[PDB]
């Protein structure tokens, strides 16, 4: 153990699991569940068999509004899903008992393809899963229906889209939770390029699990980026524990105390709790009697402010049952917190800053869109180092149907496929199980 | 029990800011603007007309069990699935009794389920249409938070907060949604906030005197209370700046102990 | 009988079949009226602006004109122009052709109309749409609609800027103001109008033609953004919304990502460029930009007008400037659209196919591809052998290889209606040509042609694609002249054989039928001649903001 | 004695300190000669060019001119112009400023000279270099040097194209033909000439100024390629090499990768663009493009001319068009270079610092940064409070925030000579301004300012960078107006306090001193006024190839 | 210096840039601590190690290097193991012909 910090693990229902767990038991570098989540996110591909069948039949290949006359094929792909699935598995499988796994969902209309992890082990990055699945599908379809050699390029276009002319799967029928590396806004950003709506749809809109999934992936990305290194590591670990994994039941405790409250009353509860836990101390009173506060532990105060931010979003977006309020909530929770105490806000002003650009780009003509289309990789919402995206996921779970670009519109395919994996659907439960498994080994 | 302090500062401007944030501070009622008149100035619907819905009521919908999500009580308009509408004000820099960030912080301390936006020339609040009407009437228009001459309701063509006042002490409005009535000495809305002509003009009362405005304003001005005179507020601003700087450099106790 | 005979008679004094000629007696550059104009221009207007720093000097390097310098006849026209008048830098029609393509973006309107009705509770009718159309035609060229104290773009600088509307819903089309409508039923022949309407369904679209001056000052990546900003401004004004509220963000997401159709996609790595740049335009989209299909029933003519646009854009502008620069690649491109040479070879191939197989009546096989490509290649090279003036005209091997292979590829498409069968025929023509004359093109001409046969029918990730979906970013095609424009023609031939109204994108086909465009996309070879003769009126000039001449 | 008093008296008839005025008396748009010109021009183009399709309509939206529409005085000049004359679309000087930056590339010549001597065994002397310089001035604008039957670019279209040479070797400089030399010893004051020569060593460089017309037809990514092609052609001709041999590839690798210096680097992802685009220009390079350091000893004047270029390029052209479009961001930028407002605040800050600390005499500390930024912010906002006409002039909060923070940032740099200390001061000014007036800028103005303090001195991978190495692609800075141009001014202030000849790239500083440039980079505010008044002669027009007018 | 980052850090990462990014951060902290570098000079240490990043999405003018090019320079999907200079294979194998052939074939065929 590099740190002596201890945490109490609490479930999504606010029940105590275990006291005195070492902080590093939830680290992406030690937790076996987090290791499995990265391995599975890299090798799992969503296949739309119904989509491939429709594209071929209509000749709607190459992207939005495209149709190529005379290049149509009428193949009963969905009806032959089992035969296609078995040929894809035979092509991908290395050893008879390896982790290659294929599953048909929604009566063979969609497929869950889990490429053997050995193929990712001998690869530089993660595109291999999409590229290998596409090749296995092309061969399986051509063999099943004895497709003429002059029609093979049409099969390719229905599966991957306008690749290689476009360095992306433009108009394709295969999808991943991870965006193509060609779309990264910075080095080491791949785990940040996951849409808010994808997190929400994968967790079946369960609030605490959507928060946990987003915090796990964002904080794991901080290690990949080099942000959670050396003197900065503890800040990101405490951030994950308190904001993302309900440590010491801090998130749920603040929500319960403010069930009929406001963003302001949540701020008051945060300051009260930080003083109780000796995370902050009084500094000095000024002329009017206003008392400035100081952290007793810089990184721990940051984590407490981050947990209060999630609680503020739950209270305010929950009272409105509307996700649009999230940008304003993130901004003013941090703004009120700073002028109530003289303490720095969540992520030293970067959460407030992200919320400023996020408010503007979710209420103007210049760009952005609704809260659900943002990612940790996006030009507008990348600025906070893992502390802004988890609250946005909570807001989308509280939304009763006020959004056009909802998870039902943007993430039906990825949602259905990735929700079949236990660690993705209920991350909080399985990360807690992982921490208890490794707690005495570190 | 933690006693909130709301805002720093040793001048009357800082006290006026504290009073606005404080949910226990009762704002002075100055006028009585009828519900029906206010709905007409807002220009989203006519009074008596059934509220338009964005989604069905929450009771009808069969949502999966979520303990944390259902801990929070939804506002009446969210329960009934009412659409989200707005109210937008431009606040004159010449001693208006409410100002942009002052409003947003006050709204977030006092009200539930608020979406608020602060800009130099406009301050907007987006909320469930029915809940927005009750708040706008009892807090935003009837109290000392509103001055009919120096605060203007406007959804588009907002220009005016930074402009010189007219002969009667009224803020500029390119669309002239409100006018000064010489006979009564009252401000009257002749158009809605988006600029549509009203069938019946709405009287919003007489403008507040300059001496009252100077006493209750939340803006610092060299010709009023200069910010230079609030050393306490400047101390807290500089402290937040330094704490942010050091945390960004290295978020460790030793750095804060030596340089804060 | 030979379509190129007229041009050879105009270009060469001696009988076209003659073996000998005379050299070194023309007085070098002094033989050409254009070269004399350049020398005179260097002395006058140029010298006074350079403060004695020299520039154009015909005496520094190669003494041009040791042989007779030849003019060029635009194929299918009676216009004979000097070679220099065909360089993109010296030809305003070629520049406007690219400006009109670059400044085009198409945006679906149904999503925005749904946000208004379902999220905002604001009704949408043909009257509101007509009011919106008048607003965007004030806003898109740079006029203000919401804020006080706004500055504006001078109207004389943006007269070429329009916002137009088109719909697959005939009931809505009848109710829309005709001033703003791209009328599918009036612009296209009946059968073509029905194929387009069936393809696009009951959907409504807006076409933004951003000012030519914008793309000149800035780039292709600016175009979709400029269109999106003003669409947002026009919705706020026409529907009296809060000037910046939550629902406005939906309009931006739709106009910039979810319902937008540009001409080209962004390019990566070494070719790093924004959207609406020539390299991002796939071959099928280039076909659909060209409009000869609406005014002519000749499938050969339809394909060759696409070759002309393709050679002008991909070889002269894209490879010759964006990807290289300098004197450039004018004649690498002119060989495909001058002196009726490619026309003669393509019409020979069409007649051979029509008699032996019929048009669009044969499923592609290797035997069919090999028969057609061999015959057309042998005929083409026999023409260069029989006519020494023809060989002296297409003096570069790359020009000859592109012309013979384009006629071979087009002819395979006339029989099969399959673009990949056509491209496979192009590759056989190339390796056969190499063995015929024991030469092909320039040093690196045949990289893609040697890779060609294997990747033509491939199913592998970065090798596979229908020819329509290939383009200048397809790996084998990313570097070299004498291919891209010809591939676009091969793509068109597959659709012309089938009598298709479009090749890949019906939205692009409809957008480029707009009578308000500056360049005439239905007659590109004729427009090129007009630019060559300095008769073409281009947009984008800055006369009104510059000192009086 | 306030520097802005003259501008206020020219702009406002009443006492500048009077709080009350009269409105709705000006007749709307009819009060402005420019708006009247636009209406008259619209009537003409709708009938003549648009075939009756309407365009500009002042009656559709906001009735402009309910308040008095104000003109603008270019800071440090006596030129008073209408606001519309400052839009980049209506101003040929702003367009030429960008064209001159875009078309510039610098190439090291020592590698190429080594390939000639050591691989090819060909001697290099000042006489051969002078012969090479005459060759590239024929080749770079589009003249042919090797092949027979080449077409060429019309000289009248490329008169602004030059190839120049500069060297840190004084012995070589004395031997080179002065027609092609950028003379460091003549153009820069002695002390500045010595700092530049010491920085660049005994190395020789070529500056390629590609024709303005090239960048207009194409893009920024074309420029380094165009330069490389013609450098290669000029070496083959001037040194009689095999026209395409193994050693030629080394010249291409040197001119395109190993010895090339452009103005900007390529952009990734959503901002996908080629090199030499505004977003790729770091703040230190923008400082070095500006030439006021060469003609003035005033450190404040040096920094504010950089702010002017920065605001014009980054806010008007880059954010206002490349990244958005439409009516755009003219006045967001003019607030930083008009009516001597920022000048008054920066000169106040300079005098406060000079008396209390001295210039460049203090190691940066948080106490020093906080003292200076607080004082300058309080003074700036007190000016807006004291003068109601000043507040009515900078009517938008974003304009006020950028002006007060720029003066604060610049003043911190005058004391410390550290650009990051200066940017930290800018961020304190922003959060203090917010508490002063209970407002700041537009909806999303302060994203980077709230992130500001924490990332100013950060050492983390995507947060860290000296301000010189930051630019429009720095993550927090990628989206918003009223920052980028001001950051460039803060960068300049650090170097002006130290009396540095350059900020980041001495090759760029020397290249932009060239007297053959069209735009005067030493006097940008004056040049902007000349463009506004339609007195600026720009390059890139196509008169000679268009029908007579 | 030859820096071999623990393989566990690559196991919980999506790609390979983590090695360069983590090494850069450890170097910045190690240098700042060893010499007690002033907080106003930390950004200078960053620039000497990684170069003009993040303005450029690459290690432009940096002093850290990998055999693998940055993912921003890939010409196609799944191409990272192909972005290795011919001269790098030759120098790594000390110009031994059969070993340089083997190294290049192994990496290319694995790609
Ligand atoms: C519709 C928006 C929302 C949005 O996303 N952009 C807008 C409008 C946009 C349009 C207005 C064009 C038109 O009228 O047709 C343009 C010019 C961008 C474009 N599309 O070309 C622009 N704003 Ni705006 N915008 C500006 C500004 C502003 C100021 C105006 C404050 C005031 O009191 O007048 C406020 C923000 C704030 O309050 O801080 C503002 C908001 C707004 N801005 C509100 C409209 C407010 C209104 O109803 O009047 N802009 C400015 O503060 C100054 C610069 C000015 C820009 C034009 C220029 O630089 O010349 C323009 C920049
Ligand atoms: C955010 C992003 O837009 P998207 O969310 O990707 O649609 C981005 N625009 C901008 O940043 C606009 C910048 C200029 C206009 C605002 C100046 S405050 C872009 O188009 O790449
Ligand atoms: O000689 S090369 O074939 O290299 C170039 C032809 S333009
Ligand atoms: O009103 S906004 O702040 O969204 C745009 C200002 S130009
Ligand atoms: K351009
Ligand atoms: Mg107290």
């Amino acid at each position: 153990v590099k740190y002596e910090d201890k945490i109490s693990l609490y479930d999504a229902k606010g029940n105590l699991v275990e006291d005195g767990v070492p902080l590093e038991a939830i680290s992406p570098l030690y937790n076996p569940t987090i290791k499995a989540m990265v391995k599975n996110i890299k090798r799992t591909v969503a296949v739309n068999l119904a989509g491939i069948e429709n594209s071929l039949k209509t000749g709607a290949i190459g992207g939005k509004g495209c149709k190529v006359p005379g290049r149509t094929l009428d193949l009963p792909i969905v009806e032959n899903a089992e035969a296609i699935m078995d040929e894809v598995e035979k092509i991908l499988r290395i050893t008879p008992d390896d982790d290659t796994q294929l599953r048909a969902i929604n009566d063979g209309k969609q497929l869950v393809v889990q490429v053997p992890s050995k193929r990712l082990e001998v690869a530089a990055e993660y595109s291999v899963s999409m590229l290998n699945t596409a090749m296995a599908l092309k061969e399986a379809i051509i063999k099943t229906f004895d497709v003429d050699l002059f029609d093979g390029s049409t099969i390719h276009a229905a599966i991957v889209g306008r690749y290689p002319q476009v360095m992306d799967y433009m108009g394709g029928n295969i999808a991943s939770l991870l965006g193509a590396p060609s779309n990264m806004e910075g080095l080491g950003y791949a785990l940040r390029n996951i849409m808010v709506n994808h997190y929400v749809a994968t967790t079946k809109k369960n609030l605490m699990n959507a928060v946990a999934f987003a915090s796990i992936m964002e904080q794991t990305a901080m290690f990949e980026m080099g942000d959670a290194i050396g003197s900065f590591e503890r800040m990101h670990l405490l951030g994950l524990a308190y904001q993302g994994l309900n440590s010491d039941n801090l998130v749920i405790d603040l929500v319960k105390a403010n069930s009929k409250g406001t963003v302001g009353t949540v701020v008051a509860s945060v300051v009260e709790r930080a003083l109780e836990d000796k995370v902050i101390v009084e500094d000095k009173s000024l002329e009017s009697g206003f008392t400035m506060y100081k952290p007793a532990d810089v990184a721990k105060w940051n984590a407490y402010a981050a947990a209060g931010l999630v609680a503020a979003v739950i209270v305010n977006c929950g009272a409105a049952r509307a996700a649009q309020n999230v940008a304003s909530t993130i901004l003013y929770y941090n703004d009120i917190l700073e002028y109530e105490t003289g303490l720095p806000g969540t992520d030293f002003g970067r959460a407030e800053g992200t919320a400023v650009g996020f408010s503007f780009f979710s209420h103007s003509i210049y760009g952005g869109g609704g809260p659900g289309i943002f990612t940790g990789n996006h030009v507008v919402t990348r600025h906070s180092k893992g502390f802004a995206i988890p609250p946005v996921c909570a807001a989308m779970c509280a939304d009763a149907g006020t959004q056009m670009f909802s998870p039902e519109k943007t993430s039906a395919l990825v949602g259905a496929v990735y929700s079949a994996i236990d660690e993705f659907r209920e991350p909080l439960k399985y990360v807690i199980e992982g921490a208890l498994e490794v707690k005495d080994k570190i | 029990a933690y006693k909130p302090q709301f805002y720093p500062g040793a001048t009357k401007i800082a006290q006026n800011r504290r009073d606005h944030l404080n949910p226990d501070f009762e704002l002075e009622k100055l006028r009585e603007i009828p519900d029906e008149e206010l709905v007409k100035v807002m220009g989203h619907r006519q009074p008596g007309e059934d509220y338009k819905t964005v989604h069905p009521p929450l009771e009808e919908m069969d949502l999966p069990e979520d303990y944390v999500r259902d801990l929070v009580e939804p506002i009446s308009g969210a329960k009934e699935g009412h659409r989200i509408r707005y109210i937008q004000f431009a606040d004159s820099m010449y001693f208006a009794p409410a100002q942009p960030y002052d409003r947003a912080r006050m709204y977030m301390w006092r009200f539930r389920g608020v979406d608020t936006g602060s800009l130099s020339g406009r301050q907007v609040i987006e909320m469930r249409e029915s809940n927005l009407e009750e708040i706008s009437k009892n807090v935003l228009m009837d109290t000392s938070l509103f001055d009919p001459a120096r605060i203007g309701m406007r959804g588009a063509t907002v220009h005016g907060h930074s402009l010189r006042l007219d002969e009667n002490g009224l803020m500029f409005d390119a669309l002239q949604r409100y006018v000064y009535d010489e006979k009564t000495g009252h401000v009257v809305y002749v158009k809605d906030q988006v600029g549509r002509p009203l069938d019946e003009p709405v009287d919003v009362g007489e403008p507040l005197p300059e001496e009252k405005l100077r006493e209750i304003t939340t803006i610092y001005r060299k010709d009023g209370v200069p910010m230079r005179d609030d050393e306490e507020l400047l101390t807290v601003v500089k402290r937040i700046h330094r704490a942010r700087t050091l945390g960004g450099y290295m978020p460790v106790n030793e750095v804060f102990d030596k340089l804060l | 009988k030979k379509l190129f005979l007229k041009a050879l008679k105009e270009k060469f004094e001696e009988d076209p079949k003659e073996k000998y000629t005379k050299f070194y007696t023309f007085g070098g550059w002094q033989q050409s009226a254009r070269k004399r104009e350049f020398v005179e221009a260097n002395e006058k207007i140029v010298a006074e602006k350079r403060g004695g720093i020299p520039m154009y000097n015909p005496d520094i390097g190669v003494p041009l004109g040791q042989r007779k310098l030849m003019p060029y006849k635009l194929s299918g026209t009676d216009y004979i122009v000097e070679g220099d008048d065909l360089h993109f830098m010296n030809n305003a029609a070629i520049q406007q052709m690219w400006d009109d393509i670059r400044r085009t973006v198409i945006v679906g309107m149904d999503t925005g109309h749904a946000v208004l009705e379902k999220r905002l509770g604001v009704e949408v009718t043909p009257e509101t749409i007509n009011e919106y159309m008048a607003t965007i035609n004030h806003s898109l060229p740079g006029g203000a609609v919401v804020q006080e104290h706004m500055v504006e773009v001078h109207p004389s600088l943006a007269w070429d800027c329009y916002a137009k509307i088109f719909t697959g819903d005939d009931e809505l089309a009848d109710e829309l103001d005709k001033k703003y409508l791209i009328d599918i039923n009036k612009l296209f022949p009946e059968e073509q109008a029905e194929q387009l309407k069936a393809a696009i369904g009951k959907k409504t679209y807006q076409v933004s033609r951003v000012p030519t001056l914008v793309g000149r000052v800035c780039d292709g990546g600016t175009i979709a953004r400029w269109s999106a900003m003003q669409i947002g401004m026009s919705f706020i004004t026409a529907y009296k919304l809060c000037a910046g509220e939550a629902a406005i963000a939906d309009f931006s997401y739709a106009a910039k990502h979810a319902d937008v159709v540009g001409v080209g996609t962004a390019l990566p790595a070494r070719r790093s460029r924004g959207a609406n740049e020539p390299g991002g335009i796939p071959f099928g989209v280039l076909c659909d930009i060209v409009q000869t299909t609406r005014i002519s029933d000749d499938p050969v003519e339809q394909s060759l007008e696409v070759v002309a646009v393709g050679a002008m854009l991909y070889d002269q502008v894209w490879l010759g400037s964006y990807m290289s620069g300098g004197v450039g690649f004018t004649q690498y491109a002119t060989a495909a659209y001058t002196d009726d040479i490619l026309d003669d070879f393509a019409y020979y191939g069409y007649e051979y196919v029509e008699k032996k197989y019929g048009i669009n009546s044969t499923k592609p096989t290797m035997d069919v591809v090999e028969d057609i490509a061999t015959e057309v290649t042998l005929y083409s090279l026999e023409q260069y052998d029989e006519f020494p003036t023809l060989l002296e005209d297409h003096f570069g091997g790359s020009q000859r290889a592109a012309v013979a292979a384009a006629a071979s590829g087009i002819s395979v498409c006339m029989a099969t209606g399959n673009s990949n069968a056509g491209v496979n025929g192009w590759y056989l023509s190339q390796i056969m040509h190499k063995e015929y004359h024991s030469r092909l093109g320039f040093y690196g001409y045949d990289l893609q042609d040697q890779c060609g046969a294997s990747n033509s029918l491939s199913i592998r990730n970065d090798e596979a694609s229908p020819l329509e979906l290939r383009g200048p970013n397809y790996p084998n095609y990313a570097m070299n002249v004498g291919h891209q424009g010809e591939y676009a023609g091969i793509t068109q031939a597959a659709h012309s054989a089938r009598k298709d109204a479009f090749a890949m994108n019906p939205l692009i086909k409809i957008a480029f039928a707009d009578p308000s465009l500056v360049f005439d996309f239905a007659r590109p070879r004729k427009e090129c001649a007009r630019g060559a003769l300095r008769e073409f009126e281009a947009a984008g000039e800055r006369d009104v903001i510059l000192p009086a001449k």
